[PDB]
RNA sequence: UAAGGUGAUAUGAACCGUUAUAACCGGCGAUUUCCGAAUGGGGAAACCCAGUGUGUUUCGACACACUAUCAUUAACUGAAUCCAUAGGUUAAUGAGGCGAACCGGGGGAACUGAAACAUCUAAGUACCCCGAGGAAAAGAAAUCAACCGAGAUUCCCCCAG
RNA sequence: AGGGUGACAGCCCCGUACACAAAAAUGCACAUGCUGUGAGCUCGAUGAGUAGGGCGGGACACGUGGUAUCCUGUCUGAAUA
RNA sequence: UUUUGUAUAAUGGGUCAGCGACUUAUAUUCUGUAGCAAGGUUAACCGAAUAGGGGAGCCGAAGGGAAACCGAGUCUUAACUGGGCGUUAAGUUGCAGGGUAUAGACCCGAAACCCGGUGAUCUAGCCAUGGGCAGGUUGAAGGUUGGGUAACACUAACUGGAGGACCGAACCGACUAAUGUUGAAAAAUUAGCGGAUGACUUGUGGCUGGGGGUGAAAGGCCAAUCAAACCGGGAGAUAGCU
RNA sequence: GUUUAUUAAAAACACAGCACUGUGCAAACACGAAAGUGGACGUAUACGGUGUGACGCCUGCCCGGUGCCGGAAGGUUAAUU
RNA sequence: AUGUUCUAACGUUGACCCGUAAUCCGGGUUGCGGACAGUGUCUGGUGGGUAGUUUGACUGGGGCGGUCU
């Protein structure tokens, strides 16, 4: 049966990548929150 | 709008006399065309 | 935005109040109109987005005074 | 007017 | 400052040093890739691709610097349109992004309480947004008082549940 | 004070009290140049689409109430010692 | 534990170990206790000062009346024989405690509501750009050559190759049954079954976002979640219930 | 053909066809505080909405109620004054 | 207070010109509308399109009926 996760690196990066996050103020707030939490991996990039 | 006429305007008055006009008449016609000045001094 | 260029009148918030005193949020907008003002000094029409109140200010103060005020704020025409 | 060309 | 020393797991190796350039500590410098505001253009961050000017070469190439945007000012230029203005280019200066709280401002809930619920409450709270500073804001009476007087603002205790 | 040392150390060690120290950078408080900055006195002048008003809201402990006062989206609009 | 009542065949606990529920702040009243006593006590603050200063206040020693006001009385009433409340009862400030108030207020627990984000790698629809459909049938229109007509019509043969056409693999689907149901699998397997040139199917990429989308419409689907997604926050919502 | 991915595939949905109705174009309508954008690079033989559901034969009576459309003399009636 | 005409506010999703290498936008010219339209404030109507809610208790289970002083 076809499950929900069908990986595409292009779609991954376009959906959730660093530059997608930087493109909007809300995406930049994600990065701010993840930096403040001290995440080793800020994004899927 | 009290204005002062710079020429003889029709149904208003001659040069020099100062008339109360509707503000639209002053704003959009008499003043752009050089027929009245706002009563400033 | 709905901002008078002369006065800086902008949308303000308040309530609609029903007979039963139900408060629903509303806005009060300025009575804004784009108007071409004759500026005899510059020998030009300047279009300003102006509240009706702002037009009475221009009538009272003169367009040259008002435009000088706009230049000091750095508000463009 | 418009992405087609206008 | 020194008789030790070459950060840790972590030994070892090969060395360095012992009266002063070993190491170590502090000041000031130098170097400081790429990504990131990221700013030469682009982009799926850490990559791809340039222009221009100088200088250099073994003509295959190499090196270095500059080239974002906006605001302000200046110079020069420059439409419809004759003046002029818009526009264009170049220069200088500044800005940009990040940051826990506190601060000022623009917006602004509902659960809840009212033993239901709509006025009311929760609350101008949560939250979103903008802006600032070391604090901010406020501030030098078109203030109070009560016929006596006080004398800007801010904060604390009362007044008073 | 405190820590360490093969068990619990004033005197074993590191400290502690106390007394000293800066080539260089820099915070601060003063003293003193330079460049802006203008003190003082007489004569004045005294903030208008504003105050106030009508309508709608909001803010004031104060829910429009008999509701002062403040703010103003809208329409108006003085006197100015 | 809950009940009128439980060996109950009502509830809870597999066992052990560890953790797990009446608190805290402030106000108020009562009790105890200590100080001082018709007084008691200070708050902020000053003070290195648990000292000392600071009496601003607060409570008490007077009440009655809506109030002016009067005052050991006062109010009521024109006025009391009267009548109501008072006068003939020590307070106050600590400290400890009981209760109350406001706060999450003994702990755990909703379904939900609101705010800001994250999601169309699943799926729904659409958009752009590519791909797929073995093999076998049927034989529409049209054409041509004859016939037939005044001309058409009409008619035979040959040709032609239409279709949400037919049979059937791939491919897409999911009607029946059995199995499986702590599965091989959080939806499948096996045998049969429907569509299979289309309103088809599929790859890659794109767009639509939550009272919103998308829906040949089932409240379907929107990442194993849908009569209002998910994540974080308001948040310890509230819980007259267990 | 479509559908309740995962208990319903159907008589449900859709459908060509039909009818009513709106819409003169900056269309109605829809998404949008707005600018805009879709409708449509269309223009009433078009487009939206609604119901019905190939085809055949057909589709009767009721406008009192509720809508909608038209009228507007008169009654009543807001801010305003 | 209404009718007509006018142009100058205002509209233009007509044409042309320029910024321009751009159709968006702005400016200019010209036509067409034209104090209308449209927008602000106020105001009557309409308004399950959307929202917040309410929709009692007793009861030989509840509902229906009945009842409530
Ligand atoms: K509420
Ligand atoms: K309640
Ligand atoms: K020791
Ligand atoms: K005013
Ligand atoms: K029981
Ligand atoms: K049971
Ligand atoms: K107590
Ligand atoms: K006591
Ligand atoms: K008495
Ligand atoms: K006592
Ligand atoms: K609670
Ligand atoms: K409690
Ligand atoms: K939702
Ligand atoms: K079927
Ligand atoms: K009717
Ligand atoms: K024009
Ligand atoms: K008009
Ligand atoms: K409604
Ligand atoms: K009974
Ligand atoms: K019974
Ligand atoms: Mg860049
Ligand atoms: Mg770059
Ligand atoms: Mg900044
Ligand atoms: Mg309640
Ligand atoms: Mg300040
Ligand atoms: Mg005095
Ligand atoms: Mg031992
Ligand atoms: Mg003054
Ligand atoms: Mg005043
Ligand atoms: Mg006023
Ligand atoms: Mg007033
Ligand atoms: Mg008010
Ligand atoms: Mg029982
Ligand atoms: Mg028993
Ligand atoms: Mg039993
Ligand atoms: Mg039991
Ligand atoms: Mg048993
Ligand atoms: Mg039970
Ligand atoms: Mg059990
Ligand atoms: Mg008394
Ligand atoms: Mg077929
Ligand atoms: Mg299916
Ligand atoms: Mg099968
Ligand atoms: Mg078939
Ligand atoms: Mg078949
Ligand atoms: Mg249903
Ligand atoms: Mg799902
Ligand atoms: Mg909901
Ligand atoms: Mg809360
Ligand atoms: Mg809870
Ligand atoms: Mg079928
Ligand atoms: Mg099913
Ligand atoms: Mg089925
Ligand atoms: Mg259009
Ligand atoms: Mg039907
Ligand atoms: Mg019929
Ligand atoms: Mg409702
Ligand atoms: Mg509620
Ligand atoms: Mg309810
Ligand atoms: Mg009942």
């Amino acid at each position: 049966m076809k499950r929900t996760f069908q990986p595409s690196v292009l779609k991954r990066n376009r959906s959730h990548g660093f530059r997608a996050r930087m493109a909007t103020k809300n995406g930049r707030q994600v990065l701010a929150r993840r930096r403040a939490k001290g995440r080793a991996r800020l994004t899927v990039s | 709008m009290q204005v002062i006429l710079l020429d003889k305007v029709a149904n208003l008055g001659s040069l020099g006399d100062q008339v109360n006009v509707k503000a639209g008449y002053a704003r959009n016609f008499l003043v752009p065309q050089g027929k009245a000045v706002p009563a400033t001094k | 935005s709905r901002v008078c260029q002369v006065t800086g009148k902008r949308p303000v918030t308040g309530n609609n109040r029903s007979h039963a005193l139900n408060a629903t949020k509303r806005r009060f907008l300025p009575n804004l109109h784009s108007h071409r003002f004759w500026v005899e000094s510059e020998k030009r029409f300047v279009t300003l987005r102006v509240s009706a109140k702002g037009m009475r200010v221009i009538d009272k103060k003169g367009i040259d005074t008002v435009l000088a005020e706009l230049r000091a704020r750095g508000e463009k025409y | 007017k418009a992405x087609r060309a206008s």
